[PDB]
C-alpha cells in the first residue's frame, strides 16, 4: 500500500486548498472599497479582482 | 497605483528624521527615513539567514537552522560559523523591528491618527527582546535565545519548558494563555455581530448599533460599547504579549526549580499551614 | 495480571488524580490534609 | 397574565398530570422492588 | 472622559428598554427555554465536579480550598474501553460529561435563537459552533481510541497535567502540522485584534468606532484606517471586511485544533516521528551513541498493571 | 393552591420543572447504570439473589492498565 | 388539555420534540452498542444463552 | 397565536401521532425482548 | 408575623428556598451515597447489625 | 406590593406548607432511623 | 397533514432533511467500517460464516 | 407564506419520495442481511 | 434597642445574616465531618469512650 | 423606609426569633455533647 | 470624642467594624485549628499537661552518639 | 447632610458601651481558654 | 504642631493610619509566627532556655 501518503498529509493538503481558497475571497472582499485604483497608466484591479460595491437598505420608519 | 481617494492624502509632513528627502512613496507603500533603514535591516537579516542556510546541512524550508553561539562564549560574539551569524540576524532584526515601528508612526503622524499602532506593536518587540537579549544577558549569555529556524525553534521552546518540569505550572504563563483564549473568543465575537448587522439573513433590513448592543447584552451581561471593545480587544492582545515576556523572564533569572514546587507559599498560608 | 484483588480499604487513594504522589504530597505535608490521602478503616459493626 | 377561573381550570390538569405521573411511578417501583430490592 | 450622561428614560427608545425588536423581547438577560434548561443541565454538571472534588479531600472544607486547583474527577480506568464504569471509577466523571456537554448543546441553540430573533446574521452561532467542535474532539478521540479513560479530567492543574501527557504519549505535539496550524491563528487572532482594536482606536476621534455607519457611509475615519495600513504594508481590507479577518482567523484556531486531536492517536501514533518521514525535524549532532548490546539493553517494557500485592520477601 | 398560576407564569414554571425532571430521572438511571447491583445493561437477566451485594468499595478495578486490545 | 397549545405555539414544540427524541434515540442506541451483552453490530447473531452477562454477586 | 378550534384541530393530531408512535416503539421492544431479552 | 412578606417579594423568597432546599437536598445525599455505612445502592439491603462502621477491627 | 390581608392569606399557605413539609420529613427520619441509625 | 408544510417553509425543511439523512448515513457508514465484521472494503468478500463475530458469553 | 393547495401538492411528492427512499433502502438492507446477516 | 432598624435597612441586614449563619453553620459541619472524631456518618454510633482523640503530647 | 412604629415592632420578632433559635442550639450543644464531649 | 461620627458617617462604620472582626475571628480560629497544640477538634479532651508543645533547644552538646532502639 | 452633636452622643454612648460589652465577654472566653490550656 | 491638621484632612489620615497600623502589625505576627524562636502558638509555653536558637559561628 502507499507508504508515503498517510492521511495526515491528505488532511493537510486539503486544508491548503480551502486556506488559498479562503485568502482569495478574503481579497475579493477587501477591494468592495476604493477600487479599480488610480495611475499614471490608467485604471488597475490588481488580483483577485474585487467584488462590487455594496448598496445598504435602512429599516423604513415611514 | 492609488486607492480612488488617496491622491489627497499623499502630502508632505509628519516625518521624524529626514524631512522632505525621503518622504515619498514606492507603489503602495510609503518609504520615509525608516522605510530605508528598514529595508537596509531586512535585506542585510534575510542574505545572512540564507547564508546560514547554505551552510547549513539542507536548504528544507522546515529543518533550516541557525543556531545561537555555546553558552562558554558568555557576552561575546562567537565565531560566525559557531553562532555569530546568529548574533549578526539579531541585531538585524531589532534595527528591522524597531524601523517598522517608527516608520509606522510617521505614516499614523502623517495621517493624523493617534500613535496606538505603534504602541500596540511595541508589545510584540518587548517580548522578542526579552527572548533574544533581555533574558540572556540576565542568565550572563546569548546562548539562551532561540535558534532561528521554523521547527528548531520548537525544539528550543519543548526544552526551555521542560527545564522547570512541568512548566504549565508557571503563574505568569497562566495569566498569558488566559489573555491569548480570551482574545480569541473576543475576536471571534466583536467580528461575528459586526457581520451580522451588516449582512442580516436575505430580505431584512441592515442592522443598527442598538442591535449589536443588545445582543452583545445577553451575551455577557453588560453592554460593552463601541469604544470599549476595542480597547478590551487591544488590552487583551497586548497584556497577552507582555504576560508573555513576564512569563519567560522570570523562567531561570529569578526562578530555577520546577514551577510546580513554587506553588508551595499558597499550601502554607497560616491560615492553613 | 491475571486477575484484580483489591487493596484493603486504608490503601486506597480518595484522590484518583494520576501525577498528585509528584505535583502535590512530595511538598505538601501537612497532618491533616496527609490523613485525607486514604480512605479511613471501615469495618461491618457485628466485628466489632 | 392570567385571571383566577383560567388559573383554576389550569390547576385541575396540573394536579392530574401529577396523579397521573406518580402513579406511573409507584408502578415501577414496584416492579423494580418485585426484581431487586435495595433494602 | 469625566463627562458622563445618564438616562433616565429608556435607552433605546443609566436604565434599558422594556419592549420589543419585532419577535424580540427587550430587557432581561435573554435565556428562552434553551437557556433554562441549558442552567439546569450545567449546574448539576458543576455540581457533580465540585461534590466530587470535595468528597476527594475527606469533606474537609479547608483542604477544600487550600487544594482546590489540584482536585480532579477522573475519567475511568482504561481497561473499561467504552464500557460503563464504576461510580466512583469514572462514572460521576462520564455523568458530568453528558450534562456539560447538553448545557453547551443548549447554549448554543439559545444563542442561535437569540440572533435570529433580533433579525441579525447567523455568524455568532456558526463561530461558536467551531468552538464546541474542538471541544467535541475531547469526547470523539477517546472514543475512536476506544476508551474513556483518554479523556481530560475536570480540574484546573489536572487537565495542564492531561495536557502535557497527550503530548507526551503520542510523541510531541508540536510536530502535529494542525496543532502548528492552530497556533498560527491563535497568534494571528492576536495580531489582528492588536492591530484592529489600535486602528480603530486612532480614528476614535473621527467616529471611526461607529464602524456601521462606516461601512454604510465612508468616513474619513475608514479612509485613514485604509490608507495607514496600505502604506504600512502594501495592502488593505476595509472597514466590513477586517472583521471576516477577523472572524476567520479566530474560528480556524478551534477548528484546525479539532482535526489535529481526531488525527491523533488514530492516524498518526507519534507526531515526531511523522516529522521525520515529512521533512520536518532539523538534525542536530547526535548526543550519544548505543553499541548493538546496549540497543537490546536499554529497550524497556511498555507500562503495564500496578502491583496489586503487598509482597513480603521472607527470603 | 390555584393562585400559584398567578404568582408564576405556568409558562414559564413547566420548563423549569421538564428540565428538573429531566436531570433527576437522568442521574439516578446513570447513577444505577455504574453500580455493581443495578448495571441492568449487562446483568438485569440475574435473579435477585444472584445480584452483587456490598460492593462499595471504592476502588474495586484496577486504576491503571493499557488500553484494551485494539483488535 | 388542547388549550397547551395557546401557551406554547405548536410550531415551536414540534421541532424541540423532534430534536429530543433524536438526541434520546442516539444516546440510547451509543449506550447499547458499547455495553458487552448489546453490541448487536460485532456480536447480535449470537443466540440469546450466548450473549454475555455481567458478573454475578462476588465471594460466595 | 391559534384560534381555540385550531388548537383542537392540532391536539387531534398531536395525540394520535404520539399514540401512534409509542405503538411503533412497543412493537420494536416485543421484538428486541424476543430477540434477546434484558431481564 | 405575617408583615415579612410585605417586606419581601414572596415570589422570590419562595424560588430561593426551592432552590435552596433542592441544592441542600442534593448535597446531604451525594455526601451519604459516598460513604461506607451508607452507600445504599450497593449495601441497603444489609441488616444495621452488618453494616459498616468507621472504625478498626480489635486485635487485627 | 401586596396590601396587608393578601400577605396575611399567603402567610398562611406558607406557614402551612412549610410545617407539612416538616411533618413528611420527620416520616422520612422515622423510617431511616428503623432502618439504620446514624447513633 | 399536509398543513405541516403551512406550519413549516418547506425550503428549510428540505434542507434540514438532507443534513440529517447526509450525516447519519456518514456516521452509520463509519460506525460499520471501523467494525471487524463489517470492514467491507477490506473483508468484503468473506462468507457470512468466515465473518468475524464478537466474543460469546464466558461458559469456561 | 404558502397556500394549502400547494401544500397538498407538495405533501404527495414528498411522500413518493419518502416512499421511494424507503424502498431502496429496504432492497439495500436485504443484500447487505443476504450477504452478512446482523442477527 | 430597635431604633437601629432606622439606621439599617432590615431587608438588607436580614439577607447577610441569613446568608452568613447558612455559610457558617455548612463550614462548621464539614469541618466536624472531616475530623476523626466527629465523623459521625460513619461513626456515630461508637460511644464517647471509644471515639478517636487526637495524638497526645510526642513527650510522651 | 421605617417609621419608629414599625422599627418597635419588628425588633421584638427580631429578639424572639434570635431567641427561639439560640435556645435550639443550645439544645442542639447539649445533646452533642452528652453523646461526645469536645472538653 | 463623640465628634469622631460627626467626621465619618456612624451607619457605614459600623458595617466596617463587623466586617473586620468576623474576618479577625475567623482567621484566628483557623490558625489556631491549623496548629498541633489546639487543634481541639480532635485533641480538646485532652489535659494541658499532655497536649502537644513544639520542639525545643536540646541544652546540650546536641552531639551524644546514638544508641539503637531495643529490638 | 450629616450627624446632629446630641445624635453623635447617643451615638457614642451607645458604641463606646458596645464595644466595651464585646470586650468584657471576650475577657471571659480567654479565662476560660486559658483555664482550659494556657498558651505561655 | 496642630497647624498639621490645616494641611492634611483628619478624614483622610486617620483611615491612612489606621490602615497603615494594621498591615504592619499583622505583617509582624506573621513573621514571628512562622520563626522558629517565636512560634508561640506550638512552643508559647517554653521557658526562654528551652526556645531555639539559630545557629552560631563554628569558628574552626
Ligand atoms: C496567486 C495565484 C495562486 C492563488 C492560490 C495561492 C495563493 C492564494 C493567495 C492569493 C492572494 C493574492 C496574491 C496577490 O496577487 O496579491 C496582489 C496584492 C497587491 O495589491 P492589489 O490591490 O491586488 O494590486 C495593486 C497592484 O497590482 C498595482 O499597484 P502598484 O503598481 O502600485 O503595486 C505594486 C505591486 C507589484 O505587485 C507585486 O509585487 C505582487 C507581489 C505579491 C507578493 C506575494 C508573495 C507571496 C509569497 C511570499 C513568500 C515568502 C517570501 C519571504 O504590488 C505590491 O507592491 C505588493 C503589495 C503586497 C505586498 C505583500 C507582502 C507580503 C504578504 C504576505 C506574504 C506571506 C507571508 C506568510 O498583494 C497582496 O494583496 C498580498 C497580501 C495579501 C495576502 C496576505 C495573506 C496573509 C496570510 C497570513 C496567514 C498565514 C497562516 C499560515
Ligand atoms: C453526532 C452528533 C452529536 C450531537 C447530536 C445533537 C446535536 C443537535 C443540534 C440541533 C440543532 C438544531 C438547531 C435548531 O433547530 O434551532 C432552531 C429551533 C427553534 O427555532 P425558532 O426560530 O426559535 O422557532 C421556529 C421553529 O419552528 C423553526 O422554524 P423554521 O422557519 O426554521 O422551519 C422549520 C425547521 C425545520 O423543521 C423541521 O424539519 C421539523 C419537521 C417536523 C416534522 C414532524 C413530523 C411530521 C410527520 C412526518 C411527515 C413525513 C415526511 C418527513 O427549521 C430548521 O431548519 C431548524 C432545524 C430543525 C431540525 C432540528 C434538529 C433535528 C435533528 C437532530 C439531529 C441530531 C444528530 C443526528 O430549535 C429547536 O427547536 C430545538 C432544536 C432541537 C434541540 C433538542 C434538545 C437538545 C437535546 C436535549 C437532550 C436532553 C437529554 C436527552
Ligand atoms: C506539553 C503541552 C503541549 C501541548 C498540548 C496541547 C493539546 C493536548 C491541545 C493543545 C491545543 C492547543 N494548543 Mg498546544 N501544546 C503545547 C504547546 C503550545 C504552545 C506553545 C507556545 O508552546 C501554544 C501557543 C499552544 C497553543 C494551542 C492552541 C492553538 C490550541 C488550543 C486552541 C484553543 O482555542 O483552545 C482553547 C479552546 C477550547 C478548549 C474550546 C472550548 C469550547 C467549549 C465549548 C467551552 C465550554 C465552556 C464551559 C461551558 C464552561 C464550564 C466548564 C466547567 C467548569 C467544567 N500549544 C505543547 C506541545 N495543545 C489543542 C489543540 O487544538 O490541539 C491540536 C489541544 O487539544
Ligand atoms: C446604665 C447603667 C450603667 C451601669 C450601672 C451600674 C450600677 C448602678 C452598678 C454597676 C455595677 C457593676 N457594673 Mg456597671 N453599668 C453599666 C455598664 C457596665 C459594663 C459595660 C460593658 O458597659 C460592665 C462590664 C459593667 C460591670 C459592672 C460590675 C463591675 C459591677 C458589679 C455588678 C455586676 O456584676 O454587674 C453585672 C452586669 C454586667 C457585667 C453587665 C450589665 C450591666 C447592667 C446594665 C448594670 C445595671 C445593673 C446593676 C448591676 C444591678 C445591681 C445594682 C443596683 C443598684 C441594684 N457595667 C451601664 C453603663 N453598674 C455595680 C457596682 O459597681 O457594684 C459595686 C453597681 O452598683
Ligand atoms: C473561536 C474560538 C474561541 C471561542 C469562541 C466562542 N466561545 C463562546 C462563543 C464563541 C464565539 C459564544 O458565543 C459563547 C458565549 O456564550 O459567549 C459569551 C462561548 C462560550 N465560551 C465559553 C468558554 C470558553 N471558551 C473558550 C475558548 C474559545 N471560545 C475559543 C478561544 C474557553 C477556553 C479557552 O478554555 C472557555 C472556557 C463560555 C463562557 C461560553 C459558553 C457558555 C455555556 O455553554 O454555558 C453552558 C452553561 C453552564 C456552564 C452552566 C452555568 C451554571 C450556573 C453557574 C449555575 C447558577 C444557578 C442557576 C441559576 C440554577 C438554575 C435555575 C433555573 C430556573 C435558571
Ligand atoms: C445523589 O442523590 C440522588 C441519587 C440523586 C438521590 C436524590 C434525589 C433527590 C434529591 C430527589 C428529589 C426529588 C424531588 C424534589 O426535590 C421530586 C419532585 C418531583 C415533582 C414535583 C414531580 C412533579 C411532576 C408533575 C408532572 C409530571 C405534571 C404534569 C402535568 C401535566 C401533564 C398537565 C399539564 C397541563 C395541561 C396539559 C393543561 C393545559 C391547560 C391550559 C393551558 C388551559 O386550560 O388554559
Ligand atoms: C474555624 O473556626 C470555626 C470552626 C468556623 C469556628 C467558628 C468561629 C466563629 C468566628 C463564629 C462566629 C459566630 C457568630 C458571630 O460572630 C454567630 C452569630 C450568630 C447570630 C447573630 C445568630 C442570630 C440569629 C437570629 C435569627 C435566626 C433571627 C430570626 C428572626 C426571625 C425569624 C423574625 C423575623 C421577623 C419577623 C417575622 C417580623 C416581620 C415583621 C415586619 C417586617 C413588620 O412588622 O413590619
Ligand atoms: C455545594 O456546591 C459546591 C460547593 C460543590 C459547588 C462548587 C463547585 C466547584 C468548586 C466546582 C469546580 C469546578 C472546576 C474547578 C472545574 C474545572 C474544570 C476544567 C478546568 C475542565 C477542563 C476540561 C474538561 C474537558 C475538556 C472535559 C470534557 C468532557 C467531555 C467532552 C465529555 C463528554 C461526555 C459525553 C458526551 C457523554 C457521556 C455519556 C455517554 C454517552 C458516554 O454515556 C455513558
Ligand atoms: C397523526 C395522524 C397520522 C397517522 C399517525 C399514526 C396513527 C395511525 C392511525 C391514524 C388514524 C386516523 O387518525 C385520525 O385522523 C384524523 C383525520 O383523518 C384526525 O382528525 C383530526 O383532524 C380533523 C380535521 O382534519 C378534526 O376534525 C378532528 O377532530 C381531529 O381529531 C385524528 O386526530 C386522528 O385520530
Ligand atoms: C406515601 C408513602 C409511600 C411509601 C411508604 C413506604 C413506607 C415504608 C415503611 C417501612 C417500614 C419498615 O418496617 C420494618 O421496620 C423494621 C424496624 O421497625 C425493620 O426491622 C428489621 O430491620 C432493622 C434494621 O435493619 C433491625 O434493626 C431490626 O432488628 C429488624 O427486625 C424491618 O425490616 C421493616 O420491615
Ligand atoms: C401529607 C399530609 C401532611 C402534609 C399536609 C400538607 C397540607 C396542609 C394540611 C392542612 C390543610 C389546610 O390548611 C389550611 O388551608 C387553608 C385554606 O384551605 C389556609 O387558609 C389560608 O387561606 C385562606 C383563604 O383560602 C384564608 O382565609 C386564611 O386566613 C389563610 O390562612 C390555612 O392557612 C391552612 O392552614
Ligand atoms: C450578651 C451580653 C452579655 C454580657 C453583658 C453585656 C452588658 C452590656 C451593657 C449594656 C448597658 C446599657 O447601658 C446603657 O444603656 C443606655 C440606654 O439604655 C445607653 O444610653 C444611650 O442612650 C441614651 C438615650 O436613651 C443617651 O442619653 C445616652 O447618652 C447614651 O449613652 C448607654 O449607652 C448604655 O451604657
Ligand atoms: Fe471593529
Amino acid at each position: 500500500m502507499m507508504e508515503y501518503i498517510d492521511g495526515a498529509q491528505i488532511a493537510l493538503y486539503a486544508f491548503w486548498l480551502f486556506f488559498f481558497g479562503l485568502i482569495i475571497y478574503l481579497r475579493r472582499e477587501d477591494k468592495r472599497e476604493g477600487y479599480p485604483l488610480e495611475s499614471p497608466q490608467g485604471p488597475r484591479d490588481g488580483w483577485p479582482k474585487g467584488a462590487p460595491k455594496k448598496t445598504y437598505v435602512h429599516r423604513d420608519h415611514g | 497605483a492609488m486607492l480612488s481617494f488617496e491622491k489627497k492624502y499623499r502630502v508632505r509632513g509628519g516625518t521624524l528624521i529626514g524631512g522632505d528627502l525621503f518622504d515619498f512613496w514606492f507603489g503602495p507603500f510609503y518609504v520615509g527615513f525608516f522605510g530605508v533603514t528598514t529595508i537596509f535591516f531586512v535585506t542585510l537579516g534575510t542574505l545572512l539567514c540564507v547564508w546560514g542556510a547554505a551552510m547549513g546541512p539542507t536548504w528544507n524550508l522546515w529543518q533550516i537552522n541557525i543556531a545561537p553561539p555555546d553558552l562558554k562564549y558568555g557576552l561575546g560574539l562567537a565565531p560566525l560559523r559557531e553562532g555569530g551569524l546568529w548574533q549578526i540576524i539579531t541585531l538585524c532584526a531589532l534595527g528591522a523591528f524597531g524601523s517598522w515601528a517608527l516608520r509606522q508612526a510617521e505614516i499614523a503622524r502623517k495621517l493624523g491618527m493617534g500613535m496606538h499602532i505603534p504602541w500596540a506593536y511595541g508589545g510584540a518587540i518587548l517580548a522578542y527582546t526579552t527572548l533574544v537579549v533581555i533574558r540572556p544577558f540576565l542568565l550572563g549569555a546569548w546562548g539562551h535565545g532561540f535558534p532561528y529556524g521554523i521547527f528548531s525553534h520548537l525544539d528550543w521552546v519543548s526544552n526551555v519548558g521542560y527545564q522547570y518540569l512541568h512548566f504549565h505550572y508557571n503563574p505568569a504563563h497562566m495569566i498569558a494563555v488566559t489573555f491569548f483564549f480570551t482574545n480569541c473568543l473576543a475576536l471571534a465575537m466583536h467580528g461575528s455581530l459586526i457581520l451580522s448587522v451588516t449582512n442580516p439573513p436575505k430580505g431584512t433590513p441592515t442592522g443598527t448599533s442598538e442591535q449589536e448592543n443588545v445582543f452583545f447584552r445577553d451575551l455577557l451581561g453588560y453592554s460593552i460599547g463601541a469604544i470599549g471593545i476595542h480597547r478590551l480587544g487591544l488590552f487583551l492582545a497586548v497584556g497577552a504579549a507582555v504576560w508573555s515576556a513576564i512569563c519567560i523572564v522570570i523562567s531561570g533569572p529569578f526562578w530555577t526549580q520546577g514551577w510546580p514546587e513554587w506553588w508551595n507559599w499558597w499550601l502554607n498560608l497560616p491560615i492553613w499551614k | 495480571g491475571s486477575s484484580y484483588q483489591q487493596a484493603p480499604i486504608t490503601n486506597q487513594r480518595r484522590m484518583r488524580g494520576i501525577m498528585i504522589q509528584s505535583t502535590l504530597w512530595d511538598m505538601d505535608r501537612k497532618r491533616s490534609a496527609t490523613r485525607q490521602r486514604y480512605y479511613p478503616a471501615s469495618t461491618p459493626a457485628n466485628q466489632l | 397574565g392570567m385571571t383566577e377561573e383560567e388559573a383554576r381550570r389550569f390547576h385541575g390538569y396540573m394536579v392530574t398530570g401529577t396523579l397521573g405521573y406518580v402513579v406511573v411511578a409507584s408502578v415501577a417501583h414496584f416492579l423494580a422492588w418485585s426484581w431487586r430490592p435495595w433494602f | 472622559t469625566r463627562v458622563q450622561v445618564r438616562t433616565v428614560p429608556e435607552p433605546g427608545i443609566f436604565s434599558y428598554l422594556a419592549g420589543k425588536f419585532g419577535d424580540a423581547q427587550i430587557g432581561p438577560i435573554y435565556l428562552g427555554w434553551a437557556g433554562v434548561l441549558s442552567l439546569i443541565f450545567g449546574f448539576i454538571a458543576i455540581e457533580i465536579i465540585g461534590l466530587n472534588m470535595w468528597a476527594s479531600v475527606g469533606w474537609d472544607p479547608v483542604e477544600f480550598i487550600r487544594q482546590l486547583p489540584w482536585l480532579a474527577l477522573e475519567p475511568p480506568p482504561p481497561q473499561y474501553g467504552l464500557r460503563v464504569p464504576p461510580l466512583n471509577q469514572g462514572g460521576w466523571y462520564l455523568m458530568a460529561g453528558f450534562f456539560l456537554t447538553v448545557s453547551i448543546i443548549l447554549w448554543w441553540i439559545r444563542i442561535y435563537r437569540r440572533a435570529r430573533a433580533l433579525q441579525m446574521g447567523s455568524h455568532l452561532p456558526w463561530a461558536f459552533a467551531s468552538a464546541i467542535f474542538l471541544y467535541s474532539t475531547f469526547f470523539f478521540q477517546p472514543l475512536l481510541v476506544g476508551s474513556w479513560s483518554e479523556m481530560v479530567p475536570f480540574g484546573i492543574f489536572p487537565h495542564l497535567d492531561w495536557t502535557s501527557a497527550f503530548s507526551i504519549r503520542y510523541g510531541n505535539l508540536y510536530y502535529n502540522p494542525f496543532h502548528a496550524l492552530s497556533i498560527a491563528f491563535l497568534y494571528g487572532s492576536a495580531v489582528l485584534f492588536a492591530m484592529h482594536g489600535a486602528t480603530i482606536l486612532a480614528v476614535a476621534r473621527m467616529g471611526g468606532e461607529r464602524e456601521i455607519e462606516q461601512i454604510t457611509d465612508r468616513g474619513t475615519a475608514a479612509e485613514r484606517s485604509m490608507l495607514f495600513w496600505r502604506w504600512c504594508m502594501g495592502f488593505n481590507a476595509t472597514m466590513e471586511s477586517i472583521h471576516r479577518w477577523a472572524w476567520w482567523f479566530a474560528v480556524l484556531t478551534t477548528f484546525t485544533g479539532g482535526i489535529g486531536i481526531l488525527l491523533t492517536g488514530t492516524v498518526v501514533d507519534n507526531w515526531y516521528l511523522w516529522g521525520v518521514k515529512h521533512g520536518l525535524v532539523a538534525p542536530y549532532p547526535a548526543q550519544n551513541q548505543l553499541t548493538p548490546e546496549q540497543q537490546d539493553l536499554l529497550r524497556g517494557r511498555y507500562q503495564g498493571t500496578a502491583p496489586d500485592s503487598f509482597p513480603s520477601y521472607v527470603v | 393552591m390555584h393562585r400559584i398560576w398567578l404568582m408564576y407564569d405556568p409558562r414559564r414554571v413547566m420548563v423549569a420543572l421538564v428540565g428538573f425532571l429531566a436531570v433527576l430521572a437522568l442521574v439516578i438511571h446513570f447513577v444505577l447504570l455504574s453500580s455493581q447491583r443495578y448495571s441492568w445493561i449487562e446483568n438485569g437477566t440475574l435473579g435477585a439473589d444472584q445480584a452483587p451485594v456490598g460492593a462499595s468499595a471504592p476502588a474495586a478495578a484496577a486504576e491503571m492498565s493499557p488500553l484494551p486490545p485494539g483488535r
